[PDB]
């Protein structure tokens, strides 16, 4: 299994695929989707 | 050679050519390594990984300043609802504002 | 004899010249004897950079180098 | 206009574009 | 809505209607 | 009347608020 | 309501008085 | 997408993956 990180030092902060993507995804949502997702994790912890 | 071929680790079969050790802990005592590792210069790192996750020097001088967990966790709520706070207090501040300003033409007299 | 500074880089394609090179300069039987002379090794085509005293500038690549080949262009150099 | 129709708005826009609005009204204010 | 429209919305409004606007938008998000 | 200027800073709008404060610090 | 009128009053009106302006500024602000 | 999702993938994260999320944040904002 190759987790295939770090692609390279003297480059302009490649994006790996799952940890980013779900940058891009709460971006795009809205605030009401974000306010539960706050909730949530405040429910979770602290 | 053999396990490094079939592992969670296969990207380190070319740091492993040659004479190599590994540092392994339980803690994540990053500073500490590199910290002795500065004191003698000839003495390169080639990397690894770090709670399982593969990186090289240069992340690694990097990565050693970091704080607890759990209030970075608490962090990542402050920062997602970072604009929501940035608006309530451009909302507020301007009301404030002016009692600000009365209070300091109050000190002025 | 005075500094030398050796570039490598396992993140990149990796060469064991100038790997093998570092092992052979970082004995404490040749450091204790060359005190004067300075080494220092750095992770990132290897460089090897010799900063003699007499105004010389050994610029090695490491590259298509033999291990042992390294030593004697280096023993060339400073036994003069 | 409606004041639980801009906090509808805002929620519904994006990250950025709150942004951009927190920085047109400094410049305007 | 407009980003321009929205900025320029806010600054119509009078105190007291931003007041109301800083607590329904903090029982959304909180 | 005091709640009268109260009242008048409260129900004036942002864009006017931006001649109050500015022409406050001039002075 | 004009703006001249409030900002003449700011600076016009003695230590006093605009120490009572504030408190009833927190209440409805 | 799913709320339950998202939030049990942050707290999957490690600390230094959790890093690499904040600082992600603020230099794509501001």
């Amino acid at each position: 299994e190759a987790l295939a990180g770090a692609p390279l030092d003297n480059a302009p902060k490649e994006y790996p695929p799952k940890i980013q993507q779900l940058v891009q995804d709460i971006a795009s949502l809205t605030l009401l989707e974000i306010s539960d997702l706050n909730e949530l994790l405040k429910k979770t912890l602290k | 050679k053999p396990f490094l071929e079939d592992s969670k680790y296969q990207n380190l079969l070319p740091l492993f050519v040659g004479h190599n050790m590994l540092l392994v802990s339980e803690e994540p005592k990053v500073k500490e390594m590199v910290r002795i590792l500065r004191t003698v210069p000839f003495l390169p790192l080639l990397g690894g990984c770090i709670d399982d996750t593969i990186l090289s020097r240069q992340g690694f001088i990097n990565y050693s300043k970091l704080p607890s967990l759990p209030l970075v966790q608490g962090e990542l709520v402050g920062g997602l609802t970072c604009l929501t706070a940035q608006t309530h207090s451009l909302l507020q501040h301007q009301p404030l504002q002016l009692t600000t300003l009365l209070d300091q033409y109050i000190r002025e007299q | 004899v005075k500094q030398v500074r050796v570039q490598f880089c396992p993140f990149e394609k990796n060469v064991e010249s100038t790997r093998t090179f570092l092992q052979t300069v970082s004995s404490e039987k040749v450091r204790s004897t060359n005190l004067n002379c300075s080494v220092i090794a750095d992770v990132r085509e290897p460089c090897v950079d010799v900063l003699f005293g007499d105004g010389h500038r050994l610029i090695m690549r490491g590259a298509h180098l033999t291990a042992l080949e390294m030593l004697t262009a280096f023993a060339s150099h400073i036994r003069a």
